[PDB]
């Protein structure tokens, strides 16, 4: 008797599944933006469920 | 005067026969990490034939 190799079965097909929000993130008008803070005192942004 | 004092003597025969997969405990069944487990050594033969 002797054991070859293992029998891991293959998935069937995949499943995806996310928050089921639609909110965007305001990221592009960070970058766009003139108006910036400073580095001895940078700036915090809390930045959720989007 | 004599007597006669039955008595148990314990001894082990068969510590439970484990086999280990090589690559099923090593790597969680992916495809990079086998191609870099099967450049390691030939262990995955060395250990379960062992
Ligand atoms: C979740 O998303 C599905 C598909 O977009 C929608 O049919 C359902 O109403 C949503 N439910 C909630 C609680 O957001
Ligand atoms: C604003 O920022 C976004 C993200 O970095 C960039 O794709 C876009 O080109 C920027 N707009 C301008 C006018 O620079
Ligand atoms: C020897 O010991 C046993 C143990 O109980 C006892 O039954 C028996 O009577 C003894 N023999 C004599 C001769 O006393």
């Amino acid at each position: 008797i002797y054991q070859t190799s293992n029998f891991r079965v293959q998935p069937t097909e995949s499943i995806v599944r996310f928050p089921n929000i639609t909110n965007l993130c305001p990221f592009g008008e960070v970058f766009n933006a003139t108006r910036f803070a400073s580095v001895y005192a940078w700036n915090r942004k809390r930045i959720s469920n989007c | 005067n004599f007597t006669i004092s039955v008595t148990t003597e314990i001894l082990p025969v068969s510590m439970t026969k484990t086999s280990v997969d090589c690559t099923m405990y090593i790597c969680g069944d992916s495809t990079e990490c086998s191609n870099l487990l099967l450049q390691y050594g030939s262990f995955c033969t060395q250990l379960n034939r062992a």
